[PDB]
């Protein structure tokens, strides 16, 4: 129950690469500076937008036909891998 | 079709005959299944003698077509499909540090009996091990078998693995692989990706003396219609933990948890954890009387688990905390029915 005073800014800044930035901004981000979770909202949000998503099999994200194969370079992936998905995150943006 | 065979109460009888080390056995077991419910009500003895294996060992081993398949996964359910003609299920259990199992099974009706005959060999059992030591407390988990389609032999695969609780404290893990095949060249069902949750009461007869198992087990099964949305926001706090115990490398800590219910020095206790991006892995135990504490490898030499009868209370001292022992850590006992203590976060730096 202890908590520690002051809290610490554990959130991670980054900057995404151009690619990775078009995409963000294609759903509604603003933005060039963006924290971790948010980059992740605004890409699921993306994937859902452009229905991306298999509908029988959720977790098949298909991208052989949309910008996203670009960005993580696969045509299709398994959110259920969440190593090989953080990686292909990582490679299109830096920690600012 | 098959799944009318199974609305209501089915008799059930069950056939092993087991030569494990060269010593041998057989097993017989009658009872009831009512796959609605997905309810097991069964009685087994040991018709040659008594056991040199014990019974959690078989439990596996000693009818998944009485697993309860709610409506929208009823175009799942292998096991049903292949009745009345039987399907065929061969399995390799694989005691770690320890012999192998191997069966081979053939479950179809006979009359209107939903019957078993299995057939099991076992290799590679230290005489002085935890098997034919019988070292096993006398329980079942919960587990989870994950089931997958296998199309060329029209029948389904299926991984996992069984935790048996050594008395010790020590868990011993028991790795299924298995494989199910119908008999009849008629039509079958092959599955989406899914799981059956299962539960097991182990329990004994008074007024019977032949070495015996009464055995109560649920069975559900689940999996195969999970939202994007959510197997998104598993990977994103995935990747954004933020933690709920955090320290440095180095340092110390002090896991409390507090029993409801049961008198925990009564029951052996243990405490597991899941890593990000792991399987929860048995940390340390102790046996109920108190006299043994057991504790995994990576832990040894670091983690003290003790327990305060009057505060009913469960204690985990942890020391020279690594970052790999960063991970969601919870407390286990098993009082017929497998129970887990609420997970606790410890993220160290």
């Amino acid at each position: 129950t202890t908590s520690q005073i002051p809290a610490s800014e554990q959130e991670t800044l980054v900057r995404p690469k151009p690619l990775l930035l078009k995409l963000l901004k294609s759903v509604g981000a603003q933005k060039d500076t963006y924290t971790m979770k948010e980059v992740l909202f605004y890409l699921g949000q993306y994937i859902m937008t452009k229905r991306l998503y298999d509908e029988k099999q959720q977790h098949i994200v298909y991208c052989s036909n949309d910008l996203l194969g670009d960005l993580f370079g696969v045509p299709s992936f398994s959110v259920k891998e969440h190593r090989k998905i953080y990686t292909m995150i990582y490679r299109n943006l830096v920690v600012v | 079709k098959g799944e009318e065979l199974f609305t209501g109460v089915v008799p059930i009888l069950v056939e092993l005959d087991g030569d494990v080390n060269g010593h041998k056995f057989s097993v017989r077991g009658e009872g009831e299944g009512d796959a609605t419910n997905g309810k097991l009500t069964l009685k087994f003895i040991c018709t040659t003698g008594k056991l040199p294996v014990p019974w959690p060992t078989l439990v596996t081993t000693l009818v998944q077509c009485f697993s309860r398949y709610p409506d929208h996964m009823k175009r799942h359910d292998f096991f049903k499909s292949a009745m009345p003609e039987g399907y065929v299920q061969e399995r390799t259990i694989s005691f770690k540090d320890d012999g192998t199992y191997k069966t081979r099974a053939e479950v179809k009706f006979e009359g209107d009996t939903l019957v078993n005959r299995i057939e099991l060999k076992g290799i590679d059992f230290k005489e002085d091990g935890n098997i034919l030591g019988h070292k096993l407390e006398y329980n079942f988990n919960s587990h989870n078998v994950y089931i997958t389609a296998d199309k060329q032999k029209n029948g389904i695969k299926a991984n996992f693995k069984i935790r048996h609780n050594v008395e010790d404290g020590s868990v011993q893990l028991a790795d299924h692989y298995q494989q199910n095949t119908p008999i009849g060249d008629g039509p079958v069902l092959l599955p989406d990706n899914h799981y059956l949750s299962t539960q097991s009461v182990l329990s004994k007869d008074p007024n019977e003396k032949r070495d015996h198992m009464v055995l109560l087990e649920f069975v559900t099964a689940a999996g195969i219609t999970t939202s994007f949305a959510e197997y998104w926001a598993l990977l994103s706090v995935q990747l954004v933990e933020s933690g709920g115990a955090l320290v440095q490398p180095g340092g110390s800590l002090r896991l409390s948890c507090a029993a409801s219910g049961f008198p925990v020095n009564r029951y052996s206790m243990r405490w597991y954890r899941q890593a990000p991006g792991k399987e929860r892995e048995w940390v340390a135990g102790m046996s109920s009387a108190g006299d043994r504490s057991s504790y995994e490898d990576s832990v040894k030499g670091r983690f003290t688990i003790s327990r305060d009868d009057a505060r009913n209370t469960v204690y985990l001292q942890m020391n020279s905390l690594k970052p790999e022992d960063t991970a969601v850590y919870y407390c286990n006992v098993n009082v017929g029915f497998e129970y887990w203590g609420q997970g606790t976060q410890v993220t160290v730096s």
